């Protein structure tokens, strides 16, 4: 009950719960036995008891509510702090001597001011906690040093308000802030007996202020930061030392005075009001319809001389409104004879004339202009705004003469959005100039079109009226009204347009999904076998055909992926179809390159002809006179899909008996994929090409026609003759038995497989072509032998570290160990490069692990650790592959490697 | 003052692939590359303008 | 070595000048007739002021010792133009003239870079010479060439000025240090083939090389073919027009000077005080009486930032959080309407100038404005909260011109995910666009139809929450700046995918926030990537309060004591891992189930009566994943025999545990938490579904399920399969629909780490496609093994 105990205090701690309010806990062992729980589980640790200091354990006393009627139960009784523990009255012994050290250095002025602002906020818990120490003055002196500190805050404050006012003229006069400058950014952890309240009275602190008169300016500057009409004046008398590093006390008679003087005869002139207009207009002017800040600012600046504000501030602060209305009615007054005369109506209204007069008329009183009074009866409610669109109204003249003469009425508005959504682009601006223009001129349709030529003031208005509850709904129709007045020449070639032949980025790939025919061709000419140049695309019509490469595809993708949002199922559905049968179609591109570049001789002629029509079908074709053309409708995604299945399945397979072909068969392991389709092609031929005859020349020596047809007219036997003509027979019989394609493919793709001298007539298979290299090689006798130096085991792997300037000729020094013996070739030395295919070092591991081979040879790998880190890793985990599948144990395996690049892969794990 | 154009160089001085002889390219007047020898005695000056 | 070089590249640029000098004069003086006082109001000469520009442009604007060379040649002028006052003041007034010809903007700088920069590109591209802008993040490069896109256009320009000069149509290509040369050439070409066929006195096209300065040394050597382009127009052809195409190679780095010293330098300068402050009364000239209530604190703010850009030596930090920051306070001060409270200024400073972990940037600011210290904690969440959720009244006055940058989260595995849409995400859902795993797709299609999405949630004003910026920096760097252009008060950022740059729209509320681990934000970003996105770091401990710290702790401590049984039924010494009982944790599971209980309690706040209850309602989802052996050897195990009783009692009473169909019953008859789609993944031991199982389960959900449909991850190669096959889910009639999501991992398949990938997908297609009056419960089996697997 203890432990449980002690862990339902720490979880009640650990919450923000006080526990003991209602413990009446007589029993003084396990009351005891809480105490000690309630201070070692409540405890302020930080990832495991640091405190170190006594401000965090000063906060934890105040704030927290247990420890005040810990100490109160503690202190009541002597028989409960004799059984508590030896560590919780350590702990208790320690905030106890915080405690005391802490508030006996109140008696002094040594206490932090951290502290002082910790127990004027916490004052209830500090008076208790200070009553129970008091049983081993206090209301007075903490009213006393909040009043210092008190002062010390409004004195920071004024001193803070004079650093901000000199700092908004700080490009024009700067100053040498006596020592303040550094006083002031220094943070409040400094001793608070530095402010010094002294007697015989003043207090003097650390900002020594150098009289009470900067003191006193910096209380008006607080008090009159935040009246704009003050700044004002500040700026522009102190734009009147004008570049000098001034001292504090001319401060305040070059620079202050002055602006004290304007700014009392500015005082005691507005209250009589024998102000003027022009400083009205002057001052006044960016407070327009903003009145609230001004009645406050008036309440501020009345804050000055301090005495009552009754009568002064609501009468000028309206009298100053009907100032500001009325040259907002003069200015409105202007706009209207401007859009009056601009518009061509001439009418008749006879009544803001006086007004005008006024306007270039100039008068110098401060009083309320009774007769106009009426006059802006008629312009009380228009705004700030609106005053906007009459003078974009107003201004722009070409458009409304481009539709005066091309519109001429409502009624053609609706044909000619449709008309222009045509010859407007694709992008979105382009689009949505429709639609700026349509609101503009339905926003503008009460005045562009119902106005008679002369109409009088009251009906125009009463259209006015109407005109901005249109303008009510959208507040950004005069930028539409300008924007649609950009764009005039567009409004012109609208109308008068030609057949604008650009089809579009959209209806284009409506024409790819119509009658589009994806074409993978592999061509025959001199290029390259680029996944560029194998796939097309034919757009027929009269009989016109564009042809569309991958790059074409790719860049129209990119337009139509951006066009603006039509909101219509089709043409996202149509874009969609036709972004998702390109990359069906490229991803068949892609495995097909694949299987063309790991070396097939099935598919180097193959075609396809892909229709995109909705039930258009594929129509494959092989070059091949024994076999018949596939073809097979239904939809094209999942059939696409399906068919790059199989094509992979065959790539995964085909991959598969091409390791188990060059692991049976050694002087294939020669050549590489393409060497060995060379070869194939060239060897039926009765004169095979030179390039032929001396790349062969490597395994015979002194390469011959006679030798060649020698060695292929006795490499096959007549049974093949037998089995190649069962191909024949049984194939017309299979295929007819599966009514679809994929059935039928996976057949010719297994014959091909395991048969594959049947379907090309005219090319050695794997078979041939290793029994008539291995007839060449036992032609052509005397093989080398070379054995290893002294000290190099001839059954693993020998890595040695020579160093970059020293490999090449120790791999000489390695291979001239035999005198006599002919120089190596291609085989068993790779010079590694940076970016080797990973092909030819697997071939040269399919070299050196070969059982037959009728002699014994050094294979080197020199600058091995020039491999990248994916091809070092492939490499040995194909060299691990084929030590675990089947090798001879007497190879001789060299590996050379610079000794000062040690950081790469393949030489450390080795 | 290029090194303290805007932010600096992507690359440093040291790991700078295109050099002259211990400088590179960067640093120079013309971004060109070393003559080859029979060239270095063949060519003569213009006036200096 | 410019000499006799840059005089006959003057003489032209002078020319120029005084070809078109009718208009430009009566345009200088109605400017300053309309906007300043009689004193510069004195005839100009035709031909003198067209020679001072001529100076002004070939020559003045590449210097940093301009005063020298203004009082070196002012000298040889005769008397309108004798001091170097007249020099500056003209320029002065040039530039300004300029920048009023383009459209007007609210809350833009009319600092010197500004109009110095689209003084120098414009009348460079007229003249087809190629300019070379570097500098720093912060020096208005960008924000000019973006006034010059809207700005210059031929006949439908917004002043009678731009109108009489060329139309501009400019093509963009942001370099990178894998760059091919193929691609400049293929850029040079393409823009050529848009000037070919157009009349060249009325359009010109320009190449903008945004990134210019990372292609410098790449071993492929990409920048050594620019050479040819910018002089002859292409290689090996013959020179012919519609070919010379002008440049504005506008870069962040800085450049080798050898082979672009055909082109003018000008470089930009670090902002001194001056400068700084000139901008911040820039971006705050739109208003006039709180940009008074709020000059005291530009200075402040000015050396504070000259502080923090000196102490740190990586370039974290940039000119654009600062002016971000002034924006920010402008924006409070115009909507308080009595001042600046100091947690305004605080919230304001620790909102933008977050991120770097060595940096106290809230101590620093407060050191030089001691008044402004908050003795009050503020955390992350409200700091996320107010940038991703803000004011309904902020950017709904006319244009928007205010607002904040694009928020990013600093993280570390992945685990931004779960608290966004646990804590923030409120109301409506975001779209979340991310790297689509299934095999065998296409990167070029996938980050296609990726910016689709990112474009039509633009253009419909949803968030957008972005797991991947490797493969979507080169193409969405534009949106990104802030910055827009104004058509009938449309927004409009530019989005690109290669070399096909078009505008696209942008509502009024749109936010965009991208997720990135520490490891790659810190050293695979380039570093303008940081200065665009406002950083902050929710990883798992700044919305963790220490109480939560102490349950998780104790859940931590209560799962090793459930899974630690001893016993003698069964001669064996097997030690149960947490893993073992509770099946997926993995030391880091309490966490997330303890802000999984706190959520659902919803309250939030201790009055030691929420506590009890978290915590036990954490205990039950801990036992809500416990497999039953477990939890009936629970009764030898550590925990008791009362503890057991009362966690089997719950285990096989209150939660349903005996099936998925019974699960179903459970699950559909009680009302939810305000929520139209309840989604819950379900472990599994047994063999998944197989056809004929839904058929029953419709066959006893006969008048609440809608036919559920299995699918298989096993089947689906490409994502438009598993999108068909959603997509025709949703379409079919009927209401509380019921989806069933199977995949196996104990065979020999790859599909493992498809299963976010799938959830992510099913996420964005209820998001797109599901109305309003249709529930949906999607559920997600998994296949998994006792040998080891689980
Ligand atoms: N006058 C100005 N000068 C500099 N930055 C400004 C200015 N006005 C606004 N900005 C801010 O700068 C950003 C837009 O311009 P920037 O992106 O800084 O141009 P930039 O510094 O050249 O960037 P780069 O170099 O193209 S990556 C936005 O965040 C704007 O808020």
């Amino acid at each position: 009950f203890e432990k449980c105990v002690i862990e339902a205090v720490s979880s009640a701690c650990q919450s923000q719960t006080s526990v003991l309010e209602g413990l009446s806990c007589q029993d003084l062992q396990k009351f005891g036995t809480l105490l000690s729980a309630v201070i070692t589980k409540s405890w302020p640790v930080h990832n495991g008891e640091p405190v170190f200091d006594v401000d965090e354990i000063f906060k934890y006393l105040l704030k927290w509510p247990d420890v005040r009627q810990l100490f109160e139960l503690c202190g009541t009784n002597e028989k409960i702090i004799d059984n508590i523990t030896e560590e919780g009255r350590q702990l208790m012994a320690t905030a106890e001597s915080v405690f005391q050290k802490v508030a006996g250095e109140l008696e002094n002025g040594t206490i932090v001011v951290g502290q002082l602002e910790l127990i004027l906020e916490h004052q209830s818990q500090f008076l208790d906690i200070w009553n129970l120490n008091r049983r081993r003055d206090v209301r007075s002196l903490l009213k006393r040093r909040r009043d210092d500190l008190l002062f010390l805050k409004q004195e920071k404050r004024y001193v803070e308000s004079l650093l901000r006012q000199l700092g908004r003229v700080k490009h024009l006069v700067q100053v040498d802030f006596g020592n303040i400058e550094i006083i002031h950014s220094q943070d409040l952890s400094n001793k608070k007996l530095n402010e010094a309240v002294i007697k015989l009275s003043y207090k003097r602190e650390t900002h020594y202020c150098l009289s009470p008169d900067i003191r006193e300016m910096a209380s008006k500057l607080d008090s009159l930061k935040d009246s704009h009409i003050f700044q004002d004046f500040w700026q522009e008398t102190a734009e009147s030392l004008n570049e000098l590093k001034v001292s504090l006390p001319e401060v305040l008679e070059y620079l202050y005075n002055p602006c004290y003087d304007n700014f009392y005869t500015l005082y005691e002139n507005l209250k009589s009001g024998k102000i003027t207009f022009a400083e009205v207009d002057a001052i006044f002017k960016d407070f327009v319809d903003k009145y609230d800040e001004l009645k406050n600012d008036l309440k501020f600046m009345c804050t000055m001389n301090p005495q009552d504000q009754k009568g002064w501030i609501s009468e000028r602060v309206g009298q100053i409104k009907e100032y500001h209305t009325l040259h907002q009615a003069v200015s409105s007054a202007k706009v209207i004879l401007q859009v009056r005369r601009a518009l061509g109506v001439t009418g008749d209204f006879s009544v803001l004339n006086p007004l005008l007069n006024f306007a270039d008329s100039f008068e110098d009183f401060g009083n309320e202009s009774p007769q106009f009074i009426k006059a802006k009866q008629l312009l009380q409610d228009i705004s700030e705004p609106r005053q906007r669109c009459l003078e974009e109204l107003a201004r722009q003249t070409e458009l409304v003469a481009w539709l005066h003469k091309a519109l001429e009425d409502i009624n053609e508005l609706k044909v000619f959005v449709d008309l222009a959504s045509i010859s407007a682009g694709e992008n979105d601006i382009d689009v949505d100039r429709v639609a700026c223009f349509h609101d503009a001129v339905q926003g503008y349709a009460s005045l562009l079109y119902k106005m008679d030529e002369r109409t009088n003031f009251s009906d125009f208005m009463n259209h006015l009226q109407e005109l901005w509850r249109a303008l009510d709904n959208d507040q950004h129709l005069p930028d539409k009204l300008k924007d649609s007045a950009r764009n005039l020449e567009w409004l012109k070639t609208v109308k008068e347009s030609h057949g604008s032949v650009e089809l579009s980025s959209l209806s284009l790939a409506t024409a790819i999904n119509s009658r589009g025919v994806y074409v993978i061709e592999a061509p025959k000419d001199g290029q390259k076998i680029s996944p560029d140049t194998v796939l097309r695309l034919l757009l027929p019509d009269p009989e016109a055909l564009r042809t569309y490469s991958t790059e074409e595809l790719k860049e129209l993708l990119n337009k139509l992926m951006l066009m603006s949002g039509k909101k219509d199922h089709n043409s996202n559905t149509e874009v969609e179809k036709f972004s998702e049968v390109f990359s069906n179609m490229q991803r068949l591109v892609h495995v097909f390159i694949k299987l063309h570049c790991a070396g097939n001789m099935l598919f180097r002629t193959w075609t396809a002809k892909v229709y995109c029509c909705p039930d258009g079908g594929i129509f494959m074709n092989f070059g091949l006179e024994l076999l018949s053309q596939l073809t097979e409708k239904g939809d094209v995604i999942q059939l696409l899909g399906a068919l790059c299945r199989q094509m992979e399945d065959f790539l995964d397979n085909w991959k598969t008996v091409v390791a188990q072909k060059r692991a049976e068969h050694f002087y294939l392991n020669f050549y590489t994929a393409e060497q060995l389709v060379y070869l194939s092609s060239e060897l039926r031929k009765p004169r095979p090409s030179e390039a032929a005859l001396m790349m062969l020349s490597f395994i015979k020596g002194k390469c011959t026609v006679q030798d060649l047809v020698q060695a292929t007219s006795a490499c096959e036997s007549k049974a093949d003759r037998y089995c190649l003509r069962e191909v024949m027979k049984k194939l017309p019989q299979q295929l007819l038995s599966e009514p679809s394609l994929m059935g039928k493919l996976q057949v010719i793709m297994m014959q091909s497989l395991v048969y594959m001298s049947a379907f090309l007539p005219h090319c050695l298979d794997l078979d041939a072509l290793g029994r008539c290299l291995a007839h060449l090689a036992t032609m052509g006798g005397t093989p080398v032998e070379r054995p290893l130096p002294k000290g190099l085991q001839a059954g693993q792997p020998n890595l040695i570290l020579c160093g970059h300037s020293e490999v090449l000729p120790a791999a000489l020094a390695i291979y001239m160990q035999a005198p006599r013996q002919p120089l190596p070739t291609f085989d068993e030395v790779l010079l590694c490069t940076p970016a080797t295919t990973i092909e030819e070092v697997e071939l040269l591991l399919r070299r050196c692990l070969t059982s037959g081979s009728q002699g014994h040879k050094v294979y080197s790998l020199l600058f091995a650790d020039q491999l990248s880190y994916e091809v070092g890793c492939q490499a040995e985990e194909f060299f691990q592959s084929l030590c675990t599948r089947a090798h001879r144990e007497d190879y001789q395996l060299v590996i050379l490697c610079d000794a000062a690049r040690e950081h790469c892969y393949i030489p450390s794990t080795f | 003052r290029l090194e303290s154009a805007g932010l600096g160089y992507r690359v440093s001085a040291e790991e700078t692939a295109d050099r002259l002889g211990s400088i590179p390219l960067r640093q120079l007047v013309y971004r060109v590359h070393a003559l080859p020898p029979s060239l270095i005695p063949l060519v003569w000056d213009f006036g200096q303008l | 070595f410019v000499s006799l070089r840059d005089v006959e590249r003057c003489v032209k640029v002078f020319r120029w000048f005084h070809d078109h000098s009718d208009m430009l004069l009566k345009e200088l003086d109605k400017f300053l007739h309309e906007s300043s006082d009689s004193t510069h109001t004195f005839e100009r000469d035709p031909v003198l002021w067209s020679l001072v520009m001529a100076i002004g442009v070939c020559y003045h604007a590449s210097l940093e010792e301009k005063a020298s060379y203004r009082t070196a040649i002012a000298r040889c002028f005769p008397k309108p133009y004798n001091s170097s006052r007249a020099i500056l003041d003209e320029v002065t007034h040039v530039q300004d003239l300029f920048l009023r010809g383009a459209p007007i903007r609210t809350n833009i700088a009319r600092n010197l870079a500004l109009k110095e920069n689209v003084f120098m590109m414009v009348i460079c591209i007229e003249l087809k010479i190629p300019l070379f802008l570097v500098g720093k993040p912060g020096s208005s490069k960008s924000l000019a060439k973006i006034i010059v896109a809207d700005a210059m256009q031929g006949q439908a320009a917004f002043s009678e000025l731009f109108r009489c000069l060329k139309q501009v149509h400019l093509v963009s290509f942001q370099c990178s240090p894998h760059s091919t040369p193929q691609g400049i050439i293929s850029t040079f070409k393409q823009c050529a083939r848009f000037q070919q066929g157009k009349d060249l006195g009325q359009y010109v096209s320009v190449v903008v090389l945004d990134e210019v300065g990372l292609a410098e040394d790449s071993p492929k050597m990409p920048l050594k073919t620019l050479h040819p382009l910018l002089e002859d127009g292409c290689i090996e052809d013959d020179p012919a027009p519609y070919k010379k195409v002008g440049f504005v190679g506008i870069s962040n780095w800085a450049l080798d000077p050898a082979k672009m010293n055909r082109g003018i330098f000008v470089s930009r300068g670090s902002p001194n005080e001056k400068e700084l402050i000139e901008s911040a009364e820039g971006i705050c000239s739109s208003d006039r009486l709180v940009q008074d209530k709020i000059r005291g604190y530009f200075a402040p703010f000015a050396k504070a930032y000259e502080t923090v850009c000196q102490k740190q030596d990586k370039e974290f930090f940039g000119l654009r959080d600062y002016y971000s920051l002034i924006k920010m306070v402008f924006a409070k001060a115009k909507a308080s309407k009595r001042g600046l409270s100091p947690q305004d200024i605080t919230h304001a400073v620790l909102r933008n100038f977050s991120g770097k972990d060595n940096i106290q940037a809230l101590s620093i600011f407060t050191a030089s404005l001691p008044e402004a210290r908050y003795k009050e904690e503020v955390s992350t969440v409200e700091l996320i909260k107010q940038n991703i959720y803000p004011g309904p009244q902020a950017s709904s006055r006319g244009l928007d011109g205010a607002e904040s940058r694009y928020l990013l989260v600093l993280t570390r595995n992945y685990v931004a995910l779960q608290i966004l849409q646990q804590t923030f995400f409120e109301g409506q859902q975001p779209e979340i666009i991310f790297g689509s795993s299934f095999p065998q797709d296409q990167e070029y299609t996938q980050i296609c139809r990726n910016i689709n999405r990112v474009k039509i949630c633009m253009e419909t004003g949803k968030m957008v929450v972005l797991l991947n910026l490797q493969n979507l920096y080169e193409s969405l760097y534009d949106a990104l700046n802030q910055y827009y252009v104004y058509l009938g008060g449309q927004k409009y950022v530019d989005l690109g995918l290669g070399t096909h740059r078009v505008k696209c729209r942008v509502h009024t509320a749109f936010r965009l926030i991208v997720i990135e681990e520490k490891d790659v934000v810190y050293k695979q970003f380039p570093v303008p990537l940081i200065n665009r996105l406002e950083k902050h770091y929710l990883d798992m401990n700044t919305v963790l309060q220490p109480w939560q710290k102490s349950i998780v702790q104790e859940l931590q401590q209560w799962a090793h004591e459930f899974a630690d049984v001893k016993a003698d039924q069964f001669i064996a010494r097997h030690k149960y891992s947490p893993a073992d009982v509770f099946i997926g944790y993995h030391s880091d599971a309490c966490a997330s189930v303890v802000l999984q209980a706190v959520e659902r309690q919803g309250c939030r706040d201790l009055t030691e009566e929420l506590y009890r209850k978290v915590s036990e309602e954490a205990r039950s989802i801990l036992l809500d994943c416990a497999t039953p052996d477990a939890v009936v050897r629970l009764s030898g195990s550590s925990l008791g025999s009362f503890t057991a009783k009362q966690l089997s009692q719950e285990y096989y009473y209150a939660q349903q545990h005996n099936s998925f169909v019974d699960f179903l019953q459970a699950h559909l008859r009680m009302t939810h938490h305000e929520c139209r789609a309840v989604f819950t993944e379900i472990t599994t031991f047994s063999r998944l579904l197989t056809g004929n199982d839904c058929d029953v389960l419709a066959s006893e959900l006969r008048g609440l399920a809608s036919k559920p449909v299995v699918l298989s991850l096993q089947q689906y190669d490409t994502e438009y399969s598993f999108l068909k096959d959603v997509r025709s889910w949703l379409t079919n009639p009927g209401k509380r629909k019921v989806l069933v999501i199977q995949a196996d991992f104990d065979d020999g398949t790859r599909s493992a780490q498809l299963v976010a990938s799938a959830k992510y997908t099913a996420i964005n297609e209820i998001n797109k496609t599901q109305g309003t009056k249709d529930f949906v419960f999607v559920y997600f089996v998994t296949k998994l093994s006792r040998m080891g697997s689980g």
